[PDB]
């Protein structure tokens, strides 16, 4: 797939491309508190207010 | 009456009220003392009353209040029943009716809230009597009066504030933090009824644009809400 | 040792003197709180009525299993951890008020007798003290009494001249 | 200076309409200039400016600039849905031109937010009611024929505007918003239910295309796509949780200071 979105690209010319962005095949081309709890104590007091 | 003085120590015993239980979603209750026979009400002294509430319904002990009154009376007959206080922070649905109650006892009912949280730092206290403005070819209703107050005391309390101020200038407890983790291990339906109450007050304030009573249940929900957050 | 003495249970006994100061009767009540360690909290007060009786058999057994009872339906439920007194004469004057803490300490060990002077305790002066009997020797001694205010009540204290969790953790 | 602000205006609105998008940009840039001398000399004066300003935005890919300058020229629907009513001091015909310019600006304002909002316009017209109607249909049909009938108001000079660029550019993006509103969240999906989807969009073939070109774009995330298999695969919390909190007790204290 790799190879025809590169333009039918033969093993070789795709292995260039594989070399240029580091990409290797694998199966395949290999390709890739307190505070919390501060604010909820504000919020439930504004609420009872 | 135009408006309202409350002495440091009402303020205080309210706060020692609420803390002895050790409840955050609870709310306490009581009987003030004072003088309301001019358009400033005083309110001087007061104690805590048992008391308990069931969905609207609520519980005062009548035989509390006219035996420890007849205590107080017996140490200082100048300091009148003249209404009562609880811990808020807010009016409640019930608190004309439980005003209702307090009249027997005396007229017009006074009623106190005391924000024993202190979200607020201007006012630890609400003052309201009960009256209805009426309406023209209808029926009056009743509602809350809110008056100003102001915090003031005689010259015995200013000396012991003033003391007490002057560096400035658990089994039970335990016991709650088992609930809370008992409700926490349970919370799940807890949530499924809060979210069924919270919409049945949306109903309830629909209905009055009753409203009230919506609105109260909708209060519940996120008091409810705001203890599990906090036990967590 | 040390009486660590609540903000109610101190305007409580200053109220309660002054205003037995112009009964021209000596005030009594008494003490609620917890023996904690050594320590002891004196969280609330309350006053018992003015007797004819002087002293020892001024307290009303009547009255005070009906205020207790009243103030457990009240969060409380504070064991009597002692008795305060307003008594004028000084230095260690009367010998009759002494055997009082003697009944109160056979009933409770630990029991601590406190004593207010309202006519002295002026602004920036509190004249009060704290005593137990000892266990040619003294009968009595003094122990220095601290106060205890939470945050909320500190807040709360200082409108005067404006211009519960977390305590159960600790 | 107001006067030269103004002739800068309306020099780079001519170059605009006979006038390369560039150097109209640049000329925008430069003119913006204090907002009270302009209000002092007239009412209308700030309203061209902030249509401008909305044209700039227009031509700019964010369309977030030109809504902000347009609802201050005209009231506009604010965050949290509070109306935004404009003052009515302009000249009629200069109001009249704001309220062109509103119309104008529904194309950006579309764009901003949401939703179905016309009530400050005219409820009889179906030019822009049925437009936001086709658009919460999602279905392109209904869009393509709105602009085959609303080809005039499109076309108003003509080699100007020769081949409506602007509006199919917009219809384009319009009609990606509704299969990104699905927005995944989703583990694990089966092809079909996709494909029954994304057959609704024209090309048949886009879904083995136009899925995997979704991806590309970003706006929805596929996992797992282009597998053997054939299914596709799809501290935070607690932050957005503090967040929504934050929305309550704002609207809290606007009602308690009401």
């Amino acid at each position: 797939l790799l190879a025809e979105m590169l333009g039918d690209l033969s093993d070789s010319q795709l292995k260039v491309w594989m070399s240029k962005y580091g990409w290797s095949a694998d199966e395949q081309i290999f390709i890739c508190x307190x505070x919390x709890x501060x604010x909820x104590x504000x919020x439930x007091x504004x609420x009872x207010x | 009456g135009r408006v309202v003085r409350l002495h440091p120590v009402i303020l205080a015993s309210i706060v020692d009220s609420y803390e002895r239980r050790n409840e955050g979603a609870a709310r306490v209750i009581g009987t003030l003392l004072g003088t309301v026979d001019k358009h400033s009400v005083e309110v001087t002294n007061c104690f805590s009353v048992p008391h308990n509430e069931s969905e609207d319904e609520v519980a005062v002990d009548m035989e509390f209040a006219k035996n420890m009154y007849e205590l107080h009376k017996k140490v200082s007959p100048n300091e009148l029943i003249l209404g009562w206080y609880a811990t808020g922070h807010d009016i409640t649905e019930h608190s004309v009716l439980i005003h209702e109650y307090y009249s027997r006892e005396a007229p017009n009912p006074i009623h106190l809230t005391v924000d024993t949280s202190l979200q607020n730092g201007r006012m630890s206290i609400k003052a309201y009597v009960s009256t209805l403005m009426g309406v023209p070819g209808r029926t009056m209703g009743v509602m809350f009066t809110p008056l100003t107050v102001k915090y003031a005391y005689y010259d015995t309390e200013r000396i012991g504030v003033d003391l007490i101020m002057k560096t400035c200038f658990x089994x039970x407890x335990x016991x709650x933090x088992x609930x809370x983790x008992x409700x926490x291990x349970x919370x799940x339906x807890x949530x499924x009824x809060x979210x069924x109450x919270x919409x049945x007050x949306x109903x309830x304030x629909x209905x009055x644009x009753x409203x009230x009573x919506x609105x109260x249940x909708x209060x519940x929900x996120x008091x409810x809400x705001x203890x599990x957050x906090x036990x967590x | 040792k040390q009486v660590q003495i609540d903000g109610l249970v101190v305007l409580k006994i200053i109220k309660h003197y002054q205003e037995e100061g112009q009964g021209t009767e000596v005030v009594q009540g008494v003490l609620l709180g917890l023996v904690v360690e050594d320590r002891l909290e004196i969280t609330n007060c309350f006053p018992f009525p003015q007797h004819t009786e002087d002293d020892a058999d001024f307290d009303e057994v009547q009255y005070q299993m009906e205020m207790m009872r009243s103030l457990r339906h009240v969060n409380i439920d504070h064991l009597h951890v002692g008795w305060y007194q307003s008594t004028y004469y000084g230095s260690f004057v009367t010998r009759a008020l002494l055997d009082s803490q003697f009944s109160y300490q056979h009933a409770i060990e630990e029991s601590v007798v406190l004593i207010y002077d309202p006519i002295k305790t002026a602004q920036g002066s509190l004249s009060l003290k704290a005593y137990r009997l000892t266990p040619f020797e003294y009968m009595f001694e003094e122990v220095p009494i601290v106060i205890k205010n939470s945050h909320l009540i500190n807040v709360l204290m200082w409108e005067l001249e404006k211009k519960x969790x977390x305590x159960x953790x600790x | 200076k107001m006067l030269g602000y103004f002739s800068l205006v309306g020099l780079l609105r001519l170059h605009s309409l006979l006038g390369d998008y560039y150097q109209a940009i640049k000329v925008l840039e430069n003119i913006e200039l204090n907002k009270k001398s302009m209000y002092s000399r007239v009412p209308e004066c700030q309203v061209t400016t902030y249509y401008y300003v909305g044209f700039a935005y227009l031509m700019m890919r964010r369309y977030q600039d030109a809504i902000r300058v347009f609802a201050n020229i005209l009231l506009y629907i604010q965050r949290t849905k509070s109306m935004f009513q404009r003052t009515t001091y302009k000249y009629e015909m200069i109001n009249k031109q704001n309220e062109q310019m509103h119309a104008l600006l529904a194309i950006a304002l579309t764009m901003y937010p949401m939703r179905i909002d016309e009530s400050i316009h005219l409820q009889l017209r179906e030019k822009y009611g049925d437009k936001m109607l086709r658009m919460q249909k999602g279905d392109p049909q209904v869009y393509e024929e709105l602009f085959s009938y609303s080809c005039p108001k499109f076309l108003s000079e003509p080699f100007l505007q020769q081949l409506k660029v602007f509006s199919d550019e917009v219809q384009q993006q319009a009609q990606l918003s509704t299969i990104r509103s699905f927005l995944k969240l989703y583990t694990t999906m089966p092809v079909a239910k996709l494909a029954g989807f994304l057959d609704l969009t024209e090309q048949e073939f886009r879904i083995q295309l136009l899925v995997f070109k979704h991806k590309m774009k970003n706006l929805v995330w596929t996992s797992g796509i282009s597998a053997l298999d054939g299914e596709f695969q799809s501290x935070x919390x607690x932050x957005x949780x503090x967040x929504x909190x934050x929305x309550x007790x704002x609207x809290x204290x606007x009602x308690x200071x009401x």
